[PDB]
């Protein structure tokens, strides 16, 4: 582990080989702020975790369920002062926007000056990832690879 | 200011039986008595960038037969300032800034929902998006089994031929799917078999479906029988020249079916109904192709005014 | 009888800065207030040999905007009788026997004059000869500058790109240089730079240009950033994809702009505006593309009615 | 800080906006070794800068060389106990392969299963970059505008 | 004289366990010790009137790597071919004339047979009769795997891709199951499955195979593992994309692999194998591209040539 | 072993003073005494992915005049070729397997050095790659030049074209620039003219080039004419053809040119030497692309042998 910042998040246990795609997917780097990464520690359980803290920023809400497909059993803490003065762990948003591609390939997604859209439904099984567009249904698993 | 108004009519799936409603009644209306100037001075634009027959002319007869006035085109090979660099985002924006209307068919799917985010607040009206959704279609289905057939609930309901890739198929189930009482018979090659997820829905609902091998095994339960078209070039010449008596209708078939049955197709045809189902009074189809208009009409009476006190 | 009725539009050249005038007045005042049937009862050939989307859209909605019928084609790979012995003027001479008007697209310079020859008493409207005129065009790129900033004396213009083979930029400069207190910066490839011509005639007015490399270099002076496609085939993949920075905009330019600038483009784009360009408000190219249906309606207005009293 | 290793590397001295580029291009992530990255590190020292720490892992020679690009005033420094035992600073390679890409459109490099290479050679106020394919050069300036 | 000289080679199906030993082992041998004026003075016709340049350069080269001069065409684009009148029959009436063999592929089923009942003494290989027959890639693949494995008896083997459509690994299942104690392994979307006139024959043969979900369930016990070019175009858009895992194969999913295993495919690869795969010990399909130039070669002298001394 | 055996041949920048001398030795040893039997049992792909049948004629012909046989194709039109996801890497690595010598021309720069990743042992002779390299015609040139001149050092050379786009000019300043005392001449109009890097790479190497404004001032110095295709598309119709006098050469303007002087193209000429120039001594572009024979039968010979004895 690493220890205190005040007030900022913290995104503890993210799984491993999870930590950077969290920093590149979501572009939580695009900052001003201190961010601090750890990857490879550990420092609460399951063995294998990255961390990051970026002081002065709180992920508001839908914001922390955006990672649920990626890191969800991560905790995500609210520190103010030292303290910690808040605790969530993501949950599985209605939709999915702006990092996922249509694994269909005649979807207009591709083409066109918009960002991708996927209502999501079925849960901690799999999970289908229907687009907005195409309004075609996938796994999860095919959406979640190529 | 009716349900519809100002509405874009991108999916069936985003209509309510509600709405479906709506536009069957209307229809009705404007079958029963012609509004020559209710779309007076509105522009309309026709952008067929797949170009097709029935659906086009069907949609510009419509415009015409209730005053409105039409630009457009038609494509697959060019004509005008589209391929590279002219985003179908860019179309749409210039294109929502001429007309007050914007009908598209286009071969990619999501267009017209895309379409929808470009055309400020001029809906538009989705002529077909490559395999996802043509809504206008399915309304006239819908007109012409309720013409046909007095209702749209409780009804045997077959669907015969490639029940895989048809795009009127899948919309056609949705639809009916959203009324009480129907059974639905499906009729395609096992090669060419109805989706799974049409299935998953269908069993939520409860609704009785089940797959059959002649159309012959249930041309004596059925009130619709659904025909459509397969494509040559999807399977092997030896492949779709064998399978017994074929998937195809002949008038001999005809023989026990029901007085009321009605032999539908979404239009155009081949080999899959003999020429002499046509002159039977079963066959259907030529009616359900003119029925596009008066359905087509009710469209852009709703979305296009008000309240229709027709 | 208004000083345009019964006029051929060919060259922006043939145009007074008085006629320029009365055009973008009536334009204004057709956009203020709609005449759905001044050209009631008039039919107009809509003949794009060479094909083009907003110009020819443009165009019909306008005519369809007044009242007028249109009959026509578009065109490049063929459609009907003309290729061989079928002369321009052997076709402007049968069409002016059949519409009230003629807009014509042609791809080689000097088509809508020679038509000019051939249609009788029939006025004829260059939609576009070649590399050489496009006068509607400029009308709108004139009505959406007078639009924007209140005048057409005193700008500080820059024209981007292009400069070399670009039709639209040269009218306009033509245009521009009719009004006083002009002054125009050329930022372009020098490899694309303005032509001789365009800066000697610009130096005998008095007026003053300069030559720029940034947009960024003057992008705190300027009132109208005229945005300009290059076309990738004239220079090589390796010379055009080079040049520090390029000559494109992106929002991130915008940041010491003066408040009232706004970035013009006669549209079709590719990459040179980003697409972070069109949420900014100084975006304001697919309106200047709507301002096409005004002007083009003043047009027809004035050159198909005795006196406009509108 | 960011800094008590008893063995490995840390790329001291990164411009601020640069340590994500140089984890994402030179990829330092794919590794299951203990990393702390700092960004928009207090740095007043050198104005705010970024810092990179592998444990257990030493870059050698070419890797250095192969940030001049990108962070050209960096400090690579290793640590094989305790305590620095030797600095580096990148010194622009002759070649840049694996990471650029080539700005010709119609350089074969654009669609098939190879690696990109750029020549190196600082001329005059600016490198150019000469590509292994098509042999054209460019100035790195473009070549990074991408 | 020799078993095939003279022989017509038109399909696998009529080929013995012996004629196909014959042609690998003389493979073996000229691939050993060349005979570059073998075929000295014989005139070959290349007729492909459907374009497939490996198969054809595979083939001329052959030929020329035997001494013989070669004619033809690479039609399919077009020549003066193919049309208007001409039947297949008249065309081989003609160059029978000319040439020593005739080489030919075909667009259609059944035309190299057709070939031969006009081609009087002149000896016909097909090179690909449309979905039917391809023996001369059979015939490679037969000695790459014998290369390989030393052995055509009793073997792993297993299918991946598309095995509906996959008329090489038809005729493959057909040839090895002339062999003996041989066990296949099906791995294909069950959509795109090898169909049931195979598996009678193979049952009725008395051979194991059994039909897996992933390469990875087999991949412990296989010895040849012969990949195909799965058709995009051939499933939905979003069928080919779905599927949970795919059917594609990469270096990590070998490391079960026995040290003998080898992998095949007929190319063109496109999405199934990836190049990380090329690094691998394993990848054995630019190899057996290769041995298409030993096993034509054979054909070709055992066809033409008496009593051939090796 | 010679210095060129088994050498690539892929770019000018790449070959030395001796390599460059080596190949006109050679070349002019073959065309003395011919040695039809060299490359017997040879066989080389010649592979014009883009088709240009006089760099093609004359390299099958060069290879047939060595003994060799030749396989592969003219594309552009299209075979099963360049397309649906066969990459070039994947196509080299095939017909390396097949052939001793791979010549190909491609549409795309830098193609043949991507050739050369996956060609094994077997040597890839660029026939050109878009507007990169051409390094067989280069050697022709410098044949003829050395054949008519007596030397490769010392000359006076005049350029004349468009230098810009010119893929010829570019790589005879660079393999000329390697001999010493050449005076070059550029007479081009300013906007095609010789690019910057070679200007630079020539004050570098410390030799003399001046721009000129017309033929006519060089006329009574020069050497060598070296004349150039204008692409007539790479400029304005009125841009071509406005100059004030022009740059064609007519058999008027070489009154006062050297008993030793030629005039040389890379042909297509079309309009910039006037057909009287032919019936002059001067004119030797035919001649020089004879010369094409011998300086590419020298390619193949020093790539594909050892110790060539002569
Ligand atoms: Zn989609
Ligand atoms: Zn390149």
């Amino acid at each position: 582990g690493v220890e205190a910042i005040k007030r900022g998040t913290v995104i503890d246990h993210i799984p491993a080989q999870i930590g950077f795609k969290l920093l590149s997917l979501f572009k939580l780097t695009e900052t001003d702020q201190r961010i601090t990464i750890g990857l490879n520690l550990p420092s609460g359980e399951m063995g294998r975790k990255d961390l990051i803290k970026i002081e002065n920023t709180f992920l508001s809400e839908d914001q922390v369920d955006q990672l649920a497909l990626y890191a969800p059993q991560a905790t995500v803490n609210r520190i103010d002062n030292y303290e910690v003065v808040g605790k969530s762990r993501p949950s599985l948003p209605e939709r999915i926007d702006n990092v996922l591609v249509c694994p269909n390939s005649n979807c207009i997604s591709h083409a066109e000056p918009v960002s991708s859209s996927f209502a999501v439904r079925k849960r901690a099984n799999d999970i289908a990832l229907k687009c907005k567009y195409c309004e075609k249904e996938f796994s999860h698993n095919v959406v979640l690879a190529n | 200011a009716n349900p519809l108004y100002q509405k874009h009519i991108i999916s069936i799936n985003d209509l309510s039986r509600d709405d479906l409603n709506l536009v069957l009644a209307t229809a009705a209306k404007l079958k029963a008595n012609p509004q020559p100037e209710l779309l007076k001075h509105k522009v309309i634009a026709s952008c067929f960038f797949e170009a097709s027959t029935r659906t086009r002319l069907s949609f510009q007869t419509s415009m015409h037969r209730l005053g409105a006035s039409v630009v457009g085109f038609s494509d697959s090979a060019n004509t005008s300032l589209g391929k590279k660099g002219e985003t179908l985002a860019d179309t749409i924006s210039v294109i929502s800034t001429y007309v007050d209307a914007i009908v598209m068919r286009h071969p990619q799917e999501g267009a017209a929902r895309l379409a929808t985010e470009f055309s400020g607040n001029v809906p538009v009206l989705n002529a077909g998006d490559g395999s996802n959704q043509h809504p206008t279609q399915t309304l006239l289905d819908l007109f012409t089994i309720q013409q046909t057939e007095g209702r749209l609930d409780n009804l045997h309901v077959a669907m015969v031929g490639d029940l895989k890739y048809g795009r009127t198929v899948h919309s056609l189930t949705q639809a009916l799917a959203k009324f009480d009482g129907n059974r639905f018979y499906f009729i395609a090659p096992d090669a060419l078999a109805m989706p799974e997820y049409i299935l998953d829905m269908l069993d939520e609902k409860g609704i009785a479906w089940s797959l059959h091998s002649s159309i012959e095994e249930v041309m004596a339960e059925v009130d619709i029988l659904y025909m459509t078209r397969v494509q040559k070039e999807r399977l092997d010449p030896s492949e779709y020249a064998n399978v017994k008596a074929q998937f195809v209708l002949r008038a001999s078939d005809l023989h026990n079916a029901k007085a009321n049955m009605k032999v539908l197709h979404p239009l155009p045809r081949v080999d899959e109904i003999a020429t002499d189902v046509d002159k039977t009074p079963h066959a259907w189809y030529f009616q359900q192709a003119g029925n596009g208009i008066f359905a087509r009409q009710a469209l852009l009476a709703l979305v296009l005014n008000r309240d229709l006190v027709l």
